[PDB]
């Protein structure tokens, strides 16, 4: 219950809550050691962790595509090989608030759900405005140094919490170029990555 | 005094239902309240809402089991490679399993990969294969030593993924000899940076050592060194060293220059 | 039967289903007042059945509208009927026969659309303005230090429990602040151009500081700050970037207005335009600093010293080099 809600909010798509294409971490199994105002809390908060699990399943599905079989196809490049490398570490301080819930209901196990969401009202201020980013990247073919561009764009914003993430996120990203950069000024290499990073 | 007292206690709250002379009692417990002991009861209910739709036999097994600590040891035990009583070699308990389940059965096979240490550089590849092990054996046990269920799941969900990479790399044909060492060399080319890259330049620093020592050979003694056909430069007019990882701008010089000590042995 | 015995016998659900409650009873007075109360109702006429519902306790109400007031909404009491949170008047409360209650929890409930207000302003982004954005961050910050008073209050019904009257008695320094709020929120809604659309909530959040110039303002000041965060952003780019921040035109300058930066606005226009015609040859974070260490009457005036001495180097380095290598005079 505040151990269950706490598995389907990370890496897994529950059956509690049910995964859906149409509509994720749906609660349906209106629970008599629930309170049926929980039934809408579980509704405010599973779209959160609905977004951790698709986040997930983008570090699952990509990496050069699976292991290098010009460069379009579908979601590549040395650029975003850093783009799950940046995903991965933004969504680990979700991991970490998780933890000290779970050290929480060591201390006391009588809280109810809507303490639950309360402390997890924090990451439904990162979570939906990073959302937006990745869904532009997948709908629109920005694959390349323009991943960096469309993070850009949004790590300028208006939150401290997405401003850190985004910043994670760019900063990898820069750590790639910044290397085939030293490989344009030390040794003249140019297309380390063909055709992905500044150069015909 | 304490469970006595608590229940004799007259409340604070006198309810808005009755008013006037109370002898009290207590509060109405919630439903929410105490959220960890009422799974059973609905675990059944579930079960008799899905049995009404299903017609009567669609079932769901763990309705419980079994604590927080025997799950987690077992669960621990997933990922070193034995198998639990639900598998052989509430209800979302399984929703956990199946993804630490698959990070286990990827173990085995890097295990059953590196059972034996063929090819010398593929003898190489398989000792850089078993540092990685050695380093995961060390990490497991020492920072979950039976803690709780999620500490498992979140602590080898950032490590879990970078296995199941090296799961992919492996082929548990497969190539081998030089071509293991170029296919191993044109990958860390493919990866400049990701959380895998360290990973990938560790197996490369050690998986060169042999072909290291093959380069060693024609320069101090040479000595034309195969035992599989594990070097690059494999087989006349006076010499009969071989002639068709490095370039060949250095492949032709280490030609050259085991002719070259051929002639000055003789000197 | 067996689980679902102890389920009924132990909890609840006559609140979620029409059944007889199982809170414990006797007789006579409070234990049972079912009797005497039903002779009152027969006395004065129980005009033609007698007043009987389903029936709750006063702990369920207390919890309820504690989750009200903290924030989430759509409860069973507190049902939105049209727009508006109002009470379920078909649950009895034996005494008062729920009139009296019905006036009570009907202002708790106008104080819930307050609050399903403000929580529908947060909700129209999560699940661009970037004023409006910079507005609802500062209520977040408000709520999550207001909704853990009524979490630690909400914990101590359970470890005996706490009457309804000292919960809302509790909960007074927070909806006197509720009322500025109301009052704050109704111009961000009231509304052409998006410039005007930020002037007028900007300018009644600027108007509002001298009403209450106790706690109240303090409030108003750190919410206050924390909209013009853009606007000291964009002043920021259009001094050391050369360049006014575009968001068709969210910007006060075409390229009427609040009253928050117009008696330095001379020294604004002159430096950006400055900056701009010397290339045709961190203000915000020093603004906060001041905001870490009598509001709007003297901390207003030392906001003006930031602009103006950048507004002075920027300026007097352009007179300089117009007046040397080309030398007006």
């Amino acid at each position: 219950m505040i151990h269950e809600l706490l598995l389907a909010l990370s890496g897994y798509p529950g059956s509690i809550f049910t995964w859906n294409k149409r509509s994720g971490l749906q609660v349906s199994q209106d629970f008599p050691f629930l309170h049926p105002s929980e039934t809408s809390v579980l509704n405010r908060l599973c779209r959160l962790g609905t977004d951790y699990i698709r986040f997930t399943e983008f570090i699952e599905q990509y990496t050069g595509h699976v292991q290098q079989q010009q460069g379009q196809g579908g979601l590549h490049g040395i650029y975003l090989r850093a783009f799950c490398t940046g995903l991965d570490s933004v969504l680990q301080p979700y991991r970490q608030a998780l933890l000290d819930l779970e050290q929480e209901f060591l201390g006391d196990p009588h809280l109810s759900i809507s303490h639950v969401n309360y402390f997890l009202d924090q990451f439904q201020l990162l979570f939906p405005s990073v959302m937006v980013v990745v869904e532009q990247i997948k709908s629109q073919k920005i694959h390349g140094c323009q991943i960096l561009e469309t993070v850009y764009k949004h790590s300028c914003g208006g939150l401290p919490p997405v401003r850190s993430a985004l910043e994670k996120i760019l900063a990898v990203c820069h750590g790639v170029m910044y290397k085939q950069l030293s490989a344009w000024m030390l040794h003249g290499l140019l297309l380390d990555q063909h055709e992905e990073f500044f150069i015909k | 005094l304490w469970e006595a007292a608590l229940t004799y206690e007259a409340s604070k709250r006198r309810c808005w239902e009755r008013v006037g002379c109370p002898p009290g009692h207590r509060e109405e417990p919630y439903l929410t309240e105490a959220g960890r002991d009422a799974f059973d009861k609905f675990c059944r209910l579930h079960q008799g809402e899905l049995q009404l739709l299903a017609g009567g036999v669609l079932q769901a097994p763990q309705p419980v089991l079994v604590k927080e600590c025997e799950l987690v040891k077992d669960v621990l035990n997933v990922l070193i490679g034995v198998v639990s009583a639900t598998f052989s070699l509430p209800e979302s308990i399984s929703s956990l399993l199946s993804e630490v389940a698959e990070y286990g059965t990827c173990y085995t096979r890097l295990s059953h990969f590196s059972l034996q240490p063929k090819g010398l550089v593929f003898q190489a590849f398989t000792s850089g294969l078993r540092r990685y092990l050695q380093y995961y054996r060390a990490c497991v046990l020492s920072t979950p030593p039976t803690l709780s269920l999620l500490t498992i799941g979140f602590l080898f969900k950032k490590l879990g993924r970078q296995l199941r990479y090296l799961a992919e790399l492996c082929g548990v044909a497969f190539p081998t000899g030089v071509k293991l060492l170029s296919y191993l060399y044109q990958e860390a080319l493919h990866n400049c940076s990701n959380e895998h890259y360290p990973v990938l330049l560790s197996l490369l620093k050690t998986s060169c050592e042999p072909y290291t020592r093959f380069i060693h050979d024609w320069v101090y003694s040479g000595v034309f060194r195969d035992a599989y056909g594990e070097f690059m430069i494999q087989v006349k007019l006076y010499w009969t060293h071989g002639y068709v990882v490095f370039l060949k701008h250095i492949a032709h010089d280490i030609y050259v220059c085991g002719k070259t000590i051929n002639l000055l042995k003789l000197c | 039967p067996d689980d679902r015995s102890w389920l009924e016998h132990h909890v609840v659900h006559q609140y979620w289903t029409a059944r007889p409650s199982q809170f414990p009873h006797s007789l006579h007075l409070h234990s049972n007042l079912a009797a005497v109360w039903d002779q009152h109702l027969y006395s004065s006429d129980p005009l033609y059945v007698p007043d009987d519902r389903v029936l709750v306790t006063e702990t369920q109400v207390i919890r309820e509208t504690l989750w009200l007031l903290s924030g989430v909404k759509k409860l069973f009491i507190f049902q939105l009927i049209d727009g508006k949170v109002t009470v379920r008047n078909n649950i009895i409360v034996t005494h008062l026969t729920h009139s009296c209650l019905r006036s009570v929890l009907e202002q708790i409930a106008a104080y819930g659309q307050v609050v399903f207000r403000l929580q529908e302003f947060i909700d129209e982004v999560m699940g661009p303005f970037r004023t409006y954005q910079a507005f609802m961050w500062a209520l977040y910050k408000y709520f999550i230090s207001f909704k853990e008073e009524l979490a630690e209050i909400e914990k101590c019904i359970i470890n005996t429990t706490i009457t309804l009257a000292i919960v809302v008695d509790k909960l007074a320094p927070r909806l006197s602040q509720l009322k500025v709020l109301h009052k704050v929120f109704s111009t961000g809604v009231a509304e052409t151009r998006n410039v005007v659309r930020a002037s007028h909530l900007l300018n009644t959040l600027y108007k509002a500081i001298l009403e209450y110039d106790e706690q109240t303002v303090s409030l108003l000041f750190s919410l206050w700050v924390e909209t013009v965060r853009p606007y000291l952003q964009t002043v920021d780019e259009w001094i050391v970037h050369g360049h006014l921040w575009d968001g068709a035109r969210e910007f006060i300058i075409q390229r009427t207005m609040v009253s928050f930066l117009k008696p330095v606005l001379k020294q604004i226009i002159m430096a950006g335009k400055s900056m701009q015609l010397l290339k045709n040859l961190e203000l915000d974070d020093v603004h906060d600093p001041l905001l870490a260490i009598t509001f709007e009457l003297t901390l207003r005036s030392c906001l003006y010293p930031h602009i103006d001495k950048q507004y002075l180097d920027c300026c007097g380095n352009l007179m300089q080099t117009l007046k040397k290598d080309y030398r007006l005079v």
